[PDB]
RNA sequence: AAAGGUUUGGUCCUGGCCUUAUAAUUAAUUAGAGGUAAAAUUACACAUGCAAACCUCCAUAGACCGGUGUAAAAUCCCUUAAACAUUUACUUAAAAUUUAAGGAGAGGGUAUCAAGCACAUUAAAAUAGCUUAAGACACCUUGCCUAGCCACACCCCCACGGGACUCAGCAGUGAUAAAUAUUAAGCAAUAAACGAAAGUUUGACUAAGUUAUACCUCUUAGGGUUGGUAAAUUUCGUGCCAGCCACCGCGGUCAUACGAU
RNA sequence: ACUAUGCUUAGCCAUAAACCUAAAUAAUUAAUUAACAAAACUAUUUGCCAGAGAACUACUAGCCAUAGCUUAAAACUCAAAGGAC
């Protein structure tokens, strides 16, 4: 671009930051609606331990869980954290192991 | 040169093309239904102008033009 | 004989337009520096100004004289003087008329006419 | 000191309108003797072409 | 721009009329064209009902006078 | 690369070696200037090279500039006086140009210098304040004075936390 | 940026993403003591206590300090005039502090907001103008100019009036939130108010209490990691399962990538 | 085999790989090989571009256009897509 089209325009417009999963927060409060298992995109196999819950904010999203072995049932508390599950498709948020109902995963 | 970006252009024209041959009708419907609100937009719109200049009545012989009708 | 608040106490525009009763609207511009670039632009105000004798045309490079009181809301000069008078101008360094950068005029020649 | 740097400036003026004068002057003798000799191969064609 | 006598005398002769650009370009459709017309018809009103009232104001005036 | 002829007058440093800064009395500078022909290449150069700097040094001075309106080069300025200084700069070089106009209405280097010390009165070194207007915040900086209690911890008799503890035991 | 990893069977080009640095808030695990700084989910609803007096009556003060970020593209910088709910001087002038009308220049986003619709001038009252792609107008978002400034003060922009009728003063509570300081002491210092004055008053403030949020001095040791980028793995268990990754990726029987050591 | 149609006369429509896939203009040919194509490169002015797909799409506005054209996003998905050899 020449001076004049620079002076013009000015700078570069920059596109906001939209935000994710937990709302540009670092953690939500929510409560398990249900546990069930989702399945990894291929070239992986695994049955992978989610859950959804009904966030703070009052959405629902689906929680990866963390680690070997959770308790969780309906009705639970929780703490979620941003990350997605690489190999999860769409699930953008993760569960906090040792908080409210759900606790660290027990040592074998 | 490789024509595969022509070819993905290629598909997506013709299954829209096909998409809308299915739903003419209804797309029709829609239409003739967004420039009557369309009308009563532009109505309301000169209607403001007027009554905001104090004025009581539209100006003397005038009638809004109907002009997203079918007038041609 | 308090002179106006206004900055610019004189301003040098071209006469844009005439289409208001006894006032010239003027387009004024001055130098801006671009902090990004640090080059110069032209920045254009526009001025009404009160033209008593309805003497000036548009294209003409004219002199506003800022007003003590401001005539209405946005009359606050008068018009000074016409420095170039719109395809008759008159050359300031000799004195004799041109038309561009040429002489209608010789300045050899003394025609006192 | 502002009057007597205006008249200076006056000076330099009338000083670089002086030479203006005598500079154009050279000029009309120049061109003028150029303006007879074209004129005169106008003369020769003109009454050629007639 | 350069000789404004020669071009009073050249329009003048050749019949020529000459219109100076017009600093802004108008857009124009049928819903600008239309909702200008209503503009300028609706300020026109506006005065039209201002001169009556100024006038039966100054005859009114003029009567207790 | 810099964009454009010569990008080095597009700098800071080169914008601030202008050396004409006129007087209070100047207001308009209007520059008759042709693009064309030879007699006025050093006016082209002016208005390419010395104009910048000269709005640098005087932002409040309007220059406009007229283009092959006038078979001849000059320079007018208008003062606040009505006064208006009419220059001829055809057959001039650039730097005569400048040389001119800093003569005739350019401020003196006395007459700046006194402008300068003037701004700075109200500056003094023994002021304590934030860093933006003075050299030291507090006087625990000074050498010989009490430290800061942060830096170095206070004697426990110069502590409001211990005084306390006595005047109860008292 | 002194860069690095990652398209391919391969090379080069182009190009995005991510990594390495820095800081704040919250969370997991974990922690001794002392000094210092800062204290912060919420313009949501508020239990109780306190936060403005002084003084020979008149007056003055309660218009400040303290709090919050409500509203608003709101402003910055500059010019002019005028007072001042003032001070200190004179019978006439130096300040502090404001208000009003303005404008050299600068000043957030969307142009799929492109026209606004009276937004102009003259001064017989006519003329038909004014703003705008050099961004008007409309809408949306946001405190900024930081020795500090601006706006707000239960709500209805305002507050005659009306209403759903007051902690956005200190401490404290309910609810809500990932977010968690004392329902504390003293007017000794400084500041403000009052008084001619000795003096009185003040949740301003001072000195404390609380809290790894930060810094500082000491003492203890815990936390994470160990395929590459990127410093650092022994053995076993598991066997595309259980799990893991910021990116590339790892796991189907010898896994330096998972779990335990 | 035979229509719409290609033809004429009026009007509409305004789209092409409308591609020399080369904006225009004025210089230079050396103090210059990413690859391939069409040797390199400077200056001036305007237009345009800012990972891929979603998308010659949705909505908006204008239009003789009504299964249309021009104008033209986002969510979401991916760690590539793409050019030359
Ligand atoms: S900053 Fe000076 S005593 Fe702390
Ligand atoms: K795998
Ligand atoms: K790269
Ligand atoms: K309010
Ligand atoms: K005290
Ligand atoms: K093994
Ligand atoms: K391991
Ligand atoms: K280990
Ligand atoms: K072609
Ligand atoms: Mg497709
Ligand atoms: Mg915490
Ligand atoms: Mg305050
Ligand atoms: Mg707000
Ligand atoms: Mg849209
Ligand atoms: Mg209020
Ligand atoms: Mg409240
Ligand atoms: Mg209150
Ligand atoms: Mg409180
Ligand atoms: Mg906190
Ligand atoms: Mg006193
Ligand atoms: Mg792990
Ligand atoms: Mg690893
Ligand atoms: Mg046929
Ligand atoms: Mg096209
Ligand atoms: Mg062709
Ligand atoms: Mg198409
Ligand atoms: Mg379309
Ligand atoms: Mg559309």
């Amino acid at each position: 671009a020449t001076l004049n089209q620079m002076h013009r325009l000015g700078p570069r417009k920059e596109p906001p930051k939209r935000l994710g999963p937990t709302e540009g927060r670092p953690q939500l409060k929510g409560v398990v609606l249900r546990t069930f298992i989702r399945k990894p995109k291929k070239p992986n196999s695994a049955n992978r331990k989610c859950c959804r819950v009904r966030l703070s904010t009052g959405k629902e999203a689906v929680c990866f869980i963390p680690g070997e072995g959770h308790t969780l049932q309906e009705h639970h508390v929780v703490l979620v954290e941003g990350g997605r599950t690489q190999d999860l498709p769409g699930v953008k948020l993760k569960v906090v192991r040792g908080k409210y109902d759900c606790g660290h995963v027990q040592k074998k | 040169k490789n024509v595969l970006k022509i070819r993905r252009r290629k598909m997506n024209h013709h299954k829209y093309r096909k998409l809308v041959k299915r739903t003419r009708f209804l797309r029709r419907k829609v239409r003739e239904g967004r420039l009557k609100k369309k009308q009563i937009k532009f109505e309301k719109d000169l209607k403001r102008i007027w009554l905001k200049a104090g004025l009581k009545e539209a100006p003397e012989n005038w009638q809004t033009p109907k002009i997203y009708l079918k007038n041609k | 004989i308090v002179r106006s608040s206004v900055h610019a106490k004189w301003v040098v525009g071209k006469v844009i337009g005439t289409a208001m009763i006894k006032t010239a609207k003027v387009r004024a511009t001055r130098l801006v520096l671009d902090p990004y670039l640090l080059k110069y632009f032209n920045k254009r105000k526009t001025y009404f100004a009160h033209d008593a004798l309805q003497q000036c045309s548009v294209g003409d490079i004219v002199l506003l004289r800022a007003l003590p009181v401001p005539r209405s809301k946005h009359v606050k000069h008068e018009l000074a003087e016409i420095i170039f008078k719109v395809g008759r101008v008159i050359d300031p360094v000799t004195g004799k008329p041109c038309a561009g950068t040429a002489y209608l005029e010789s300045p050899l020649s003394e025609p006192r006419e | 000191e502002h009057r007597e740097l205006m008249a200076w400036n006056r000076d330099e003026n009338r000083r670089m309108q002086e030479l203006r004068i005598a500079r154009l002057q050279l000029e009309a003798q120049a061109q003028e003797v150029q303006k007879a000799e074209a004129q005169a191969q106008r003369a020769q064609e003109e009454q050629a072409w007639v | 721009q350069t000789n404004y006598d020669v071009f009073e005398k050249t329009c003048k002769e050749l019949g020529v009329e000459y219109t100076l650009p017009p600093l802004h370009f108008q857009k124009v459709h049928r819903r600008f064209l239309a909702k200008k017309a209503l503009c300028i018809r609706v300020y026109q009103e506006v005065q039209k009902l201002k001169k009556q009232k100024r006038a039966l104001k100054a005859a009114a005036a003029a009567a207790k006078k | 690369p810099m964009k454009g002829r010569f990008p080095i007058r597009r700098t800071l440093q080169y914008l601030g070696r202008g050396d004409v800064v006129f007087k209070e009395s100047v207001k308009i500078m209007t520059v008759n200037y042709n693009t064309y022909g030879e007699l006025g290449e050093g006016a082209r150069k002016f208005v390419f090279f010395n104009i910048p700097q000269i709005q640098y040094k005087n932002p409040w001075v309007q220059i406009m500039m007229f283009k092959n309106m006038t078979p001849s080069p000059f320079l007018r300025f208008y003062l606040d006086s009505g006064e208006q200084v009419l220059v001829d700069v055809e057959t001039k070089s650039n730097k005569e140009i400048m040389e001119h106009i800093k003569k005739i209405l350019g401020k003196k280097e006395e007459t700046l210098r006194e402008e300068e010390l003037e701004k700075q009165q109200r500056f003094h070194p023994g002021n304590f304040g934030p860093r933006k207007y003075c050299l030291r915040e507090c006087m625990c900086e000074v050498e010989g004075q009490v430290p800061c209690p942060g830096l170095v911890p206070l004697p426990k008799e110069m502590t409001g936390k211990y005084k306390a503890a006595l005047k109860a035991s008292t």
